[PDB]
């Protein structure tokens, strides 16, 4: 029983039987030829040797037929004619499946081999040319803190040719292997039991992301089934999927298991963006890794939005210089001396703190979050000594030392469950209600399209932190039916209506007084491919169009609007006087700049910075999810719904949260600023005066027009001001 | 009668070097600086750093200049083994300067390697072992055996690597290409230079005596011949390695010409008919067209627009469309040569607005297939 394999069973088939058919037929053909024709009384003969048939019968069996040797007796040509109509057949068979067989053999299989003291990674799920190619562009980016880590894929394709030249590219520090999370044997060949951390990714662009995050999660079951005490990070589609990997025995956020929810954060960014209305940009920017690289062409817009484009997010410690300052020294001091905006502490258990008060001091070894252009500015924030030896006034030369009722958690307004029918509206219903500054979901769903999870839209509306009397009320224009099973998940939200029918209808658009609403969201539930990638976004594309078009005569293209995209390139068509360029990547688009479009691809980078500086990934969703604490979300795996009533006072103090606010230079006491002022007086002047911590502009674009504003991140300290911006603010009241 | 004196050096060079493997991997079976060196070399030879891109250059120059010298030696040469002192001969003199230059790259190869034991047993470290040694051998004696030197032609299986490192290969189909037309290159190439040695220096086992003159030029063309199945037998391999190495030849080979002709065939026939750019005239109206484009739509739509009823306008159709045109409507299209044209493209693309000159048109005609399944998706 040593033949156990179908393949190995049939090769030795085909090579013994082809073998000796050719032996035996060399055989033949010698006898016939060395004894001659019988009827010629022998004497027609032609000495060949055995091993000169066996080579005439190679050369006429492949049809290369040379005539060297040939045959001559009438019996050895009469062979020839019946070895030419069977052997052909056999030996133009015979080859192809051989080499079907040997062409069969795993090319990246073998085993990873640990060096002394390198770290790891182990990288899975959707592992293609362009996640690769968009995770090590991020992974390995020159602007991280230099750190030997290897990349490990693992994967059961092959790597396609495009991708085998990336793997190449990366060698030293990027290997593959063939198989999967889901096999024991595999986990070991890569060693996963001294990797820092796991990433699976996920196929966002899939037709059915429950079918995806249920795969996503077989596989952290089969990491944790392995080996426990394996940091995971999980990229998750939706966001009732994570409840699933929460119930998980050894799932602990406490450790670094992460998930992250592209759904959560889709529609966190784009409902922070409704109350401060460019966020969306401001802060996906934050979280790629990219460096600012003029080009002469480029508009003073496009060089102001640039550079605020190099900008990411980083952590680092203090220095011992800092120490027993107030968090406003800390920030001035970062912000005048070492041109680092310092937005964030790690307050020793420990506990993440966003623009802290003067009640606080840094203490010895004090963690701060920075926004800067690259991890060698932040640095100077380490090597900062003081009087010692860090004195003299170019940022350069910092190098050597000192030689009514809430939810449960009481994070969200809350109100007690209701049906549906207590929140449709018709259109008079609708007209009749005065809404004004309010915000509309205009949603494109079937019946039967997936839940897109909206309560992570409206969740961050109904902050604690905003009074009752500030909460912008909330119109759902969509299909009923859809809306009917969201709805379970909406149920515990005060100021929600709905006005069920298309959101191109321009009534419904007219009844919901979409001309004095603050944000108008355009959203789809529809497939990811209900056709080709021309037609994915054609709804959402004449919507916008619709709105930009109407008129409010008691105008139009003034109504602000945020666009969700199921395809990055159609942001081209989501905008005119803009001068599309299908190379362009989306981030460098007018719309992503204006804060107009979003897209899931931007939020692509994450996963990364979970792996590098997990807290930063917690300052991020504290923010945009207006206070999801991990207790909410384990209560919300308790499959209870949101349990909320009145709270008590030692609860209700959390409504204290810094939140970022956007604030105008046109009036009131910063207007002073606005009259040919710096952003580093302003800057400045608001930490000292209010505790507001300014992270960047909202400008127009025709500075003289349009109603269009760009957003900039943290300008330079003495870049010019006018009286139009607004300022994005990290604020307390 | 030297042949063995760099047969010798090819062999045991490489016996010693495995030897000390197996005894360093026993000692230290049976008891940091090393891996920056490793990454550093590892980055060098991956073209990351410029040193690295530069070093990867110089490996496709003197890959080929390498080969060259060996066409030089395989055409003007007469005995397999030949006498000839170092000094006297410039090709001989250049080619130590390669060697040296192989000889550092091997041991800068050797360095980034993984696992000694199996760069050791690497095809390009058989090339080095086979290629070098004998090429110091020949300053030792001044004579020199043509022997496994044909081994050089396998050196350009790196060129779609350097294209890979340098970034330069970035489509596909342009790297399965480049895949294919080096390796079926060079796998002739050296097995030309194999029969060549196989024949020149007749059968062993009958003391030499039976042996053939062939160039390599003629077992260059002679396994073409047999590759192609075709076989005129004008050239034919006489000694009984030669045939052996035939028999094995057709065996292999035959596979590969079948197997690379095909596909040589669809990626040059993947090109596009139909790309290029509208010329606009000092006075020519044009309209473009584009939707539902096919031989109905279009023959109906000309027969109407062209019409001899019409009064006589100088307007040019410039259609536009992702497909290739079918055979009876590039007949249509030619016969209205002087006044329709046809671009491959999609008024979906800002760049093939640009090509149809858009901007200049006086309408746009958007058409409808009328008889879709769907008329609210063709919409
Ligand atoms: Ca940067
Ligand atoms: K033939
Ligand atoms: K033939
Ligand atoms: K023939
Ligand atoms: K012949
Ligand atoms: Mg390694
Ligand atoms: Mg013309």
């Amino acid at each position: 029983n040593v033949l156990k394999t179908s393949t190995l069973i049939r090769l030795v088939q085909l090579v013994v039987s082809f073998v000796s058919l050719w032996l035996t037929a060399a055989g033949f053909l010698h006898l016939l030829e060395n004894s001659g024709d019988p009827f010629f009384d022998f004497g027609n003969a032609q000495h060949l040797t055995y091993w000169e048939c066996l080579y005439f019968l190679m050369v006429t069996m492949s049809t290369v037929g040379f005539g060297d040797i040939f045959a001559t007796t009438v019996l050895g040509r009469t062979f020839v004619v019946i070895f030419i109509m069977i052997f052909i057949g056999l030996f133009a068979s015979f080859i192809p499946e051989i080499a079907e067989i040997l062409g069969k053999r795993q090319k990246y299989g073998g085993s990873y081999k640990k060096e002394r003291g390198k770290r790891h990674v182990v990288v899975c799920g959707y592992i293609t040319f362009d996640s690769v190619s968009n995770f090590l562009k991020d992974f390995l980016h020159k602007d991280r803190e230099d750190v030997d880590v290897e990349i490990v894929f693992l994967h059961k394709g092959l790597p396609g040719l495009e991708l085998e030249g990336l793997l190449k590219r990366h060698f030293t520090q990027v290997e593959y292997f063939w198989g999967s999370v889901m096999d024991a044997n595999d986990l070991e060949r890569v060693k996963i039991q001294e990797a820092d951390a796991c990433l699976v990714l996920a196929n966002k662009y899939c037709q059915d992301p429950d079918q995806e995050d249920a795969a996503n999660i077989m596989r952290v079951i089969s990491i944790k089934n392995y080996h426990s005490d394996i940091k995971v990070i999980v990229q998750l589609l939706q966001y009732h999927n994570k409840a699933y990997l929460l119930n998980i025995p050894s799932w602990d956020w406490k450790r670094g298991d992460d998930a992250v929810c592209v759904a959560e954060l889709k529609l966190g960014f784009i409902a922070q963006s409704c109350l401060a209305p460019g966020f969306s940009t401001l802060m996906a920017n934050l979280f790629t890794m990219r460096s600012y690289k003029p080009t002469p062409e480029m508009s003073q817009w496009q060089t102001d939005y640039m550079r605020g484009t190099g900008m990411e997010m980083y952590t680092e410690y203090l220095s011992s210089a800092f120490n027993a300052l107030t968090f406003p020294e800390a920030a001035e001091l970062c912000f005048s001396k070492l041109k680092l905006l310092l937005l964030a502490i790690e307050v020793r258990e420990s506990t993440l703190a966003i623009n802290p008060g003067p009640k606080v001091k840094i203490e010895n070894a004090t963690q701060g979050f920075f926004i800067a252009e690259s991890a060698e500015e932040v640095k100077r924030a380490f090597y900062y000594c003081k009087n010692c030896h860090a004195n003299v006034s170019d940022v350069r030369q910092i190098k050597k030392c000192k030689c009514r009722k809430f939810d449960s958690t009481g994070m969200f307004h809350w109100c007690p469950d209701r049906p549906l029918n207590d929140c449709l509206q018709d259109r008079s219903q609708a007209s009749a209600s005065g809404l004004r500054n309010h915000v509309v979901v205009c949603l494109f769903a079937d019946a039967a399209s997936p839940l897109i999870g909206l309560r992570n839209l409206v969740m961050p509306l109904r902050a604690s932190n905003f009074h009752y009397h500030e909460l912008k009320p909330t119109i759902i224009v969509g299909n009923l039916d859809y809306l009917h099973r969201e709805w379970k998940t909406l149920q515990n939200f005060p100021k929600l209506s709905i006005l069920p029918g298309s959101p191109l209808n321009r009534a419904n658009l007219r009844a919901v007084n979409i001309n004095l609403c603050d944000m108008c969201v355009i959203v789809s539930a529809k497939d990811r491919n209900m056709e080709d990638p021309n037609l994915v976004d054609k709804e959402a594309i004449l919507c916008s169009l619709n709105i930009k078009a109407m008129t409010f005569d008691d105008a139009g293209a003034n109504v602000p609007l945020i666009t969700e995209l199921a395809n990055d390139s159609n942001v081209q068509f989501l905008d005119q006087d803009d001068d599309d360029d299908p190379d362009t990547e989306l981030y460098m688009t007018q719309p992503f700049a204006c804060g107009t479009a979003f897209a899931v691809s931007v939020l692509d980078s994450l996963m990364s910075t979970s792996y590098f500086n997990d807290n930063a990934l917690t300052l991020i969703r504290t923010l945009i999810t207006g206070g999801a604490t991990p207790e909410l979300e384990q209560i919300l795996a308790e499959g209870a719904g949101m349990r909320g009533g009145y709270c008590s006072p030692a609860v209700l103090a959390n409504r204290d949260r810094c939140r970022v606010a956007q604030i105008s230079l046109f009036d009131g006491p910063l207007a002073q600023f606005g009259q040919g002022g710096h952003y580093g007086e302003l800057f400045v002047y608001a930490l000292r005066h209010f505790g507001i911590l300014c992270i960047g502009l909202y400008r127009f674009r025709d500075t003289n027009p349009s109603s269009k504003r760009y957003v900039i991140t943290n300008p330079p300290e003495d870049f010019p001001l006018l009286p139009t911006d607004q300022v994005y603010v990290l604020t307390y009241k | 009668r030297q042949w063995y004196s760099f047969l010798a050096s090819s062999l045991v060079t490489f016996g010693s070097g495995l030897v000390v493997i197996i005894i360093y991997r026993i000692v230290l079976w049976l008891c940091g600086w090393m891996t920056e060196a490793k990454d550093w070399a590892g980055e060098l030879i991956s073209g990351q750093t410029t040193t690295g891109r530069i070093l990867v250059g110089l490996v496709f120059l003197l890959s080929i200049a390498s080969l060259i010298i060996y066409f030089i030696d395989a055409s003007t040469n007469t005995s397999v083994e030949t006498c000839l002192p170092w000094s006297s001969s410039t090709t001989q003199q250049v080619d130590l300067a390669f060697n040296v230059f192989f000889m550092i790259y091997f041991f800068i190869r050797f360095v980034a390697a993984n696992d000694k034991l199996w760069f050791w047993v690497e095809l390009f470290s058989f090339v080095d072992y086979f290629t070098i040694p004998p090429s110091f051998v020949a300053i030792y004696l001044d004579r020199n055996w043509l022997g496994l030197q044909f081994l050089r032609a396998l050196r350009l299986m790196s060129i779609p690597d350097i294209l890979t490192y340098l970034n330069v290969l970035k489509t596909s189909t342009l790297i399965r290409l480049v895949q294919l037309v080096v390796s079926f290159v060079s796998l002739w190439l050296t097995a030309a230079g194999f029969l060549h040695l196989l024949e020149n220096s007749g059968d062993p086992f009958f003391d030499f005596g039976n042996a053939q003159h062939l160039t390599y030029w003629e077992c260059l063309y002679f396994l073409m011949v047999t590759m192609s199945t075709v076989g005129f037998g004008d050239i034919f391999a006489t000694t009984v390695l030669g045939r052996t190495f035939v028999v094995i030849f057709i065996m292999i080979f035959i596979g590969l010409f079948a197997s690379f002709i095909p596909e040589i065939a669809e990626i040059l026939g993947k090109r596009q008919k139909y790309g290029g750019s509208y010329k606009k005239e000092r006075g020519k109206r044009h309209v473009v067209v584009c939707g539902y484009i096919t031989f109905d739509s279009v023959s109906n739509f000309l027969k109407d627009f062209l019409h001899k009823d019409r009064e006589d306008v100088d307007v040019e159709i410039v259609f536009l469309h992702k497909g290739l045109p079918g055979l009876e409507l590039e007949g249509l299209l030619k016969r209205h040569f002087t006044q329709v044209e046809y671009f491959w493209g999609s008024v979906m693309d800002a760049n093939d607005l640009e090509r149809v000159k858009i901007q200049e048109a006086d309408a746009c005609l958007v058409l409808a297939n009328k008889y879709c399944q769907d008329p609210d998706q063709e919409d």
